[PDB]
RNA sequence: CAAGGAACUCUGCAAAUUAACCCCGUAAGUUAGCGAGAAGGGGUGCUUAUGUAAAAGUAAGCCGCAGUGAAGAACGAGGGG
RNA sequence: AGCGAAAUUCCUAGUCGGGUAAAUUCCGUCCCGCUUGAAUGGUGUAACCAUCUCUUGACUGUCUCGGCUAUAGACUCGGUG
RNA sequence: ACCUCGAUGUCGACUCAUCUCAUCCUCGAGCUGAAGCAGGUUCGAAGGGUUCGGCUGUUCGCCGAUUAAAGAGAUACGUGAGUUGGGUUCAAACCGUCGUGAGACAGGUUGGUCCCUAUCUAUUGUGCCCGUAGGAAGAUUGAAGAGUGUUGCUUCUAGUACGAGAGGACCGAAGCGAGGACACCUCUUAUGCUCCAGUUGUAGCGCCAGCUGCACCGCUGGGUAGUAACGUGUCUAUUAGAUAAACGCUGAAAGCAUCUAAGUGUGAAACUAUCUCAAAGAUUAAUCUUCCCAUUUCGCAAGAAAGUAAGAGCCGUCAAAGACGAUGACGUUGAUAGGUUACAGGUGUAAGCAUAGUGAUAUGUUGAGCUGAGUAAUACUAAUUGCUCGAGGACU
């Protein structure tokens, strides 16, 4: 249940906190996100030493959701928290260290450099 | 001829497991699910404890939840699906069948056994 | 083309766990072997169909002009009786299994009354949305928008044909294909099949053979338990 | 909103016509001389023909 | 809507429940509208039913259902009940209760019915 | 009422958020009176005992999912006119 | 003198920096200021306003996105109207 | 300077959208100063769709981000007998100016009351009488239309053609989609107030325990059937015909040549279908099947009088229905609803007993206890020892 200025956490390696949705790919009014979504993001919290700024138009791609979501199996992992990693316009992050393991509900999407730098793979 | 609604459960005779492991919402549990990963059916150990136990025959699942990285995570697994291995190592000691305050007070991650 | 058809009624609802780490929701439906009532023919009736007779009831209770045409046709007193276009590849007052018309993994279509909602809303009818209720917009938020097109006697004057308005929901024989066949029940004859039925517990439900894909069959593999102690 | 024209009889009269009633009910009691409608008790202290209270 | 009636919800309409079947345990006929018996049947059902055992935790039970009367206390009700009327309907299965469609009452035209039990 | 959380909107209208008691801590400005319940945190239960004219408070044990367990209880900060 | 896009500035949404991803609103500034201006008073000005406006932590069905429970109606029945 | 000023209420914001094309994308075709790609260009072309946020009361407009695109008009600058008045255009007050003065500003500034019990037509659903020609019951053809005709990304062919180099397709196939609509509540949620559990005080049940009235259902955690989506399944494809533009063959006038004149074709997201709805009041009154019978015997033309052997209606139980109506089932040989019993499932070790602890509390009794709607058997109860209409075929 992520939409357009849902102020989301980042738990990657960056200098950042807090971000904003600015557009969720897809059709006109997606208005939802769920995991292995790519998105546009503006930066909102981050500290000056980091590696990027606030207010820095970027990309990001959400991997935790406090609601969750439903596996195409049956078992909904759920999270407490919401949380999205950073990419540099590919299909790699921008981060160096992943907090927390990432699930196997957006490896079909690609993005295998994050998914083997996770923590585990769920 | 009559409807029964027994049928419903008479049709789920074929895809049913004998183990019936009993367990509690709040059990020191692992569960261990057998997945393919292209080849090699991996099984990957999903330990927590159990938050909810709820359903009607097939429909019974469960909620498996731990700490991982620092992150705490829950998630839903259904008994009677198959590649599910569950295990127990204390049966714990609940007042109800449910604990949703368990989502919130994750202080005191032990919790008293049963006698 | 040759699209054959079966009844039941709609006894449940469950999930039903298949290969490929997939849980299938699956609607469960009662069936019994329906007996032919009449063969339209192209010849004899300018098209060819079959008017299945089914819901089986007691002698003891039927119509008694129709009950006495069964006796006269030395038929079985059945509740209802409809017809299905092309299919006419069997004869009079005959029992037909569902093993005969299709396979347990094969693509199908159904036909079904809607459960009645009764005096439904134009919000829920036609599924629209209201805006804010903040700033203290009125005490109205549920209406029909605007029926205002045009005013005099110049550029509309009037509500025109084919408004969308609210009134009495459901209870329409609609048909939803694609539905897959997963399950088979000779013993009880009866089936599992996916998709969510329409209608509420008990009713009258029509499969028929998928219009779009009838040779696109592909079965499905039953998730067989690793139960092992 | 508001009635502009007034109506006139016949065409009221038309209207009304829906406002009309249809017959009753009636059963027969044999015991107690009495038509009674249907699925009610009996004045004489009986419901159909079954004694159940006062004869009232 | 603002200060009205308060309206007849579904806990005054089990309070009225409560106070008619303790009425009819203390006579054995009740006038009234027909709908509300239809509704009271089965928790009178019920009571009977709880009423057969005559053991100190259905006693507790049974002792959140009844009322304060002049003909009887709770507890010579409950006594009375207990005594007499338990093993009276113990051979039948459901039933003890007959609800008749008498006519319809001078002031709204409701529908009126006597709720009434006999062995 | 699952999640987001002013993004709807002329504008947080409204609503929600805060409350009552005890214990810490509270700044700028200041004309010394205020600001101040500033900003912010912890506890309020049961039983025994220590305790007093009465308490308050404290020690031990007792758990509930939660103990002004129901009730009624300021949301706040900054800038500008 | 003082102040000076101000309750005043048409041009104007003036420029500039902050604000804001993005702000015809906001904050200070630039002084040729259509038509500012010193008791038909001018500037700082403490506190305060059921005063106005902007931002901010929290906060929420305002919204995202609507739905259900109970009633009083809306419907039915009898009386009245 | 007009039908209208004894009254046609507006700017905007939200809702409802519709139609059209001078088409924006998706569809197709042609030319190029069209190597490819990306294009420009002209037309046929209206089926679908064409964003979000900040500011302005501002529609508009500016800026940022995003898709293939963020097209343009009209419907009283549509849309209060659908909501709001933010501005606007009552007095009230100030600032700058003007009039000396009441005051005014096509200046700003602050707030500053939007009435309605629906008569008719149209319009969306559902009934009553009649018709549909002896009466009754089913099954239809289809007369007529209506809904619906959105679409992106990735991969392969293939870095292939092309291109020299960078660069980089066309055709087709597969997968992933999103959005909206349809369907259901089994997976996730909530709701579920006569369901369960814990829990607070107060007033009482004489007292302890246990209880009920009140406190949003007292609070809190849930939850049976059900309800809804935020939960999960389908759908947008494919194809025939007439085809528009367009591309054509033969072929004259015009001995050449020419898609047109005769003949012979291809080819569009548009159209007639195929997907779905629905149906003879389709008076255009249709078709097929089934049942009932002609109870001696009349009238201004035949049954005055026995009005069915068939069915329906009145009344009750009800639900898969359901504002009422009406739908469907059952009506004593009846499981239709309720109750009994048992079970599923939910809540969660009931009360009380015993042991331990001074008391709280811990353990066994006990997964016990309870459970509106889920399931099954059960006539135990209610559906009656009931009434009405209801046939001789009017005529070719």
């Amino acid at each position: 249940m992520v939409s357009f200025m849902t102020r989301l956490n980042v738990a990657d390696n960056t200098g950042a906190k807090q971000v904003g949705i600015i557009k969720v790919l897809g059709s006109t009014r997606k208005r939802y996100a769920f995991l292995g979504d790519v998105v546009v993001v503006s930066v909102k919290d981050a500290i000056p030493s980091g590696m990027v700024k606030k207010g820095q138009v970027l990309r990001a791609v959400i991997v935790r959701t406090k609601k969750g979501q439903q596996r195409k199996d049956g078992t909904h992992l759920k999270f407490d928290d919401n949380a999205c990693v950073l990419i540099k316009e590919d299909k790699s992050p921008r981060g160096t260290r992943i907090f927390g393991p990432v699930a196997r509900e957006l490896r079909e999407r690609g993005y295998n450099k994050i998914l083997s730098l996770a923590v585990e793979v769920v | 001829k009559i409807n029964k609604q027994a049928l419903i459960d008479l049709v789920e005779q074929k895809q049913l497991k004998a183990y019936v492991p009993e367990f509690s919402a709040g059990d020191e549990v692992n569960v261990a699910i057998k997945l393919k990963e292209k080849e090699k059916v991996r099984i990957q150990n999903f330990t927590g404890t159990v938050l909810r136990r709820r359903g009607k025959g097939i429909s019974e699942t469960f909620i498996v939840r731990k700490t991982t990285d620092g992150i705490p995570i829950e998630k839903n697994f259904q008994i009677h699906n198959p590649n599910i291995s569950i295990e127990l190592k204390r049966r714990g000691k609940v007042r109800r069948a449910y604990i949703s305050y368990m989502r919130e007070r994750s202080g005191k991650a032990a919790k008293i056994k049963e006698r | 083309m040759e699209i054959r058809g079966i009844f039941g009624v709609k006894v449940g609802m469950s999930q039903v766990f298949t290969t490929n780490n997939e849980r299938l929701p699956i609607t469960v439906i009662y069936c019994e072997p329906n007996q032919v009532a009449g063969v339209k023919t192209e010849a004899k009736d300018k098209y060819s169909a079959t008017l299945l007779s089914f819901d089986t009831v007691e002698n003891k209770k039927l119509n008694k002009p129709q009950q006495g045409f069964f006796e006269k046709n030395n038929l079985k007193p059945t509740k209802h009786l409809q017809e299905i276009r092309n299919m006419t590849g069997f004869e009079m007052g005959q029992q037909i299994t569902p093993q005969n018309l299709f396979q347990v993994g094969e693509y199908v279509d159904v036909s079904a009354i809607s459960k009645g909602r009764g005096f439904t809303g134009a919000i829920k009818r036609w599924n629209f949305k209201i805006g804010p209720l903040g700033h203290g917009a009125g005490y109205p938020h549920r209406f029909q928008g605007s029926v205002q097109a045009g005013r005099g006697g110049a550029s509309a004057q009037r509500v025109f044909k084919g408004k969308k308005m609210s009134g009495h929901y459901g209870h329409e024989k609609v048909t939803v294909q694609n539905l897959r066949i997963v399950g088979f029940d000779e013993a009880n004859m009866l089936v599992l099949v996916s998709g969510a039925i329409a209608g509420p517990e008990g009713g009258v439900v029509l499969i028929r053979t998928a219009k779009k894909k009838p040779g696109v069959v592909k079965p499905i593999e039953l998730a067989v338990q690793t139960e092992k102690a | 909103a508001v009635q502009q024209r007034r109506s006139s009889k016949h065409r009221r009269d038309k209207r009304r016509s829906h406002d009309a009633l249809t017959a009753q009910a009636l059963s027969v009691c044999q015991k107690c001389g009495k038509k009674k409608l249907f699925h009610r008790v009996c004045s004489c202290g009986m419901y159909g023909d079954l004694r159940v209270k006062k004869a009232y | 809507s603002y200060i009205n009636k308060p309206g007849k919800t579904s806990a005054w309409r089990v309070m009225t429940v409560r106070q008619q079947v303790s009425a009819v345990l203390a006579y054995g006929k009740i006038e009234t509208t027909l709908k509300k018996a239809k509704n009271t049947q089965k928790r009178l059902d019920k009571l009977i039913t709880l009423a057969k055992v005559d053991n100190f935790n259905n006693r507790r039970q049974v002792k959140k259902w009844l009322l304060n009367t002049n003909l009887f206390d709770v507890d010579q009700l409950m006594d009375h009940l207990f005594s007499k009327v338990a093993p009276k309907y113990e051979k039948t299965p459901g039933g003890y209760s007959r609800v008749l469609k008498l006519g319809p009452r001078r002031g709204d035209a409701t529908e009126m019915a006597i709720l009434q039990l006999t062995d």
